[PDB]
């Protein structure tokens, strides 16, 4: 099994008070049964759109998870993964500067 | 276009 | 440039009613142009890319045909595999396939492929020579075996060398002023204070498309290679991708850092560095 990677940023460079997208790449990951939480205050977000599932030449599969949002306190997001690769969950925050 | 597996595994 | 058809192949199964999930993407250099997945609405293969918008009903009628057959040829090997490893039931399983052809730029056959995995790992490949196969662990064999008694490898060859090579010609010209798509990056620096008199400078390059870029940081002169930190290329979701890469410099001797950006679309080469 591979343990997945994950990167969580912006559509867009992060402007104070401005409508933006928020994205969750997750990639090198096999089986490819994921479950990906978008959080907002360590409070999950409705309507996270997920894209189709593809896989590489390496057989680990890839996706991005991504939703609307709004910076900057306004209010702290991550996103949360768990994958059989892995005993308990990972949470990745959101970081402006990466 | 894509090709047909004949025999299986 | 070398030209290439690919699909990738992918069927799951589920515990309980539901039959394994099938799911089969076509690339063509790379660039997603057909998606079948089993578990729609009304399962077809569909057009991912807009050139691909030119193709008659006969076109996706005949694909998802042979889809619902692959469908069930997936199901059965699924159901073969998990005897020859001798696995328990009320498991969840994955059969992987990538299979296609590599064209010259004269547009001449430089070589098939045809491999699979089970649970992630190799599991049987065509050789080069589309004649002979390598079969990775000892259930692996049982296939072998199993298809050189009924001439597999015969079979994929001529698909390969024929009608893989065939439709690649004919994807190529319906869809060339969409493939030489190009989306130049825009770059800036950002600069991030650290502890001990030292400043994390970032290069970022944003917007760019295809996903293939070069960034570098250099001292007066000489890259930066060993102790540089990059990030891995990201889609944004729009369709093109980003990327930064950073070094760790000391306050005060930032403007003898310089950054370049190297990417296909662009005239020359970007060359930056922090804007105080
Ligand atoms: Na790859």
């Amino acid at each position: 099994q591979k343990t997945p990677q994950i990167q969580v940023y912006s559509r867009h460079p992060p402007e104070n008070g401005k409508p933006n997208i928020l994205n969750c790449y997750v990639t090198q990951f096999h089986p490819p049964h994921i479950e990906i939480q978008m959080l907002k205050n360590g409070k999950k977000i409705p309507k996270v759109e997920m894209s189709d599932m593809s896989f590489s030449k390496d057989w680990s599969f890839y996706i991005l998870a991504h939703t609307e949002f709004t910076p900057t306190e306004t209010d702290t997001y991550a996103c949360r993964v768990k994958h059989a690769s892995m005993a308990e969950p990972k949470t990745v925050y959101w970081d402006r500067d990466m | 276009a894509s090709n047909e597996h004949m025999e299986t595994m | 440039g070398p030209h290439s058809m690919r699909y990738f192949e992918t069927a799951v199964s589920r515990p309980g009613l539901e039959e394994p999930r099938y799911i089969s993407v076509g690339y063509v250099d790379n660039k997603e142009f057909v998606r079948f997945d089993s578990d729609a609405e009304n399962p077809r293969y569909e057009p991912r890319a807009p050139w691909m918008e030119q193709e008659g009903p006969e076109y996706w009628e005949r694909e998802t045909q042979k889809a619902k057959g692959q469908e069930q040829w997936f199901r059965v090997s699924l159901r073969n595999l998990l005897g020859y490893y001798n696995q328990s039931a009320g498991g969840s399983h994955t059969l992987q396939q990538m299979s296609g052809c590599d064209l010259g730029s004269d547009w001449r056959l430089l070589r098939g492929y045809l491999q699979f995995a089970y649970e992630g790992r190799d599991y049987i490949a065509l050789n080069e020579d589309l004649k002979t196969w390598t079969a990775a662990d000892m259930a692996a064999q049982i296939t072998r075996r199993k298809w050189e008694q009924s001439g597999a490898a015969e079979h994929y060859k001529a698909y390969l060398e024929g009608e893989c090579v065939e439709w690649l010609h004919r994807y190529l010209k319906n869809g060339n002023a969409t493939l030489l798509r190009t989306d130049s990056p825009k770059a800036h620096v950002t600069h991030h204070p650290r502890s001990k008199g030292e400043v994390t400078l970032r290069c970022w390059a944003l917007g760019f498309y295809p996903a293939d870029i070069t960034l570098t940081w250099q001292l007066n002169g000489e890259e930066l290679t060993q102790d540089m930190e990059l990030v891995e290329t990201r889609p944004a979701g729009d369709g093109t991708f980003q990327k930064w890469a950073s070094v760790v410099v000391p306050l005060g001797k930032e403007q003898n850092y310089t950054c370049r950006v190297y990417h296909e679309g662009l005239p020359e080469p970007l060359t930056l560095r922090w804007e105080p």
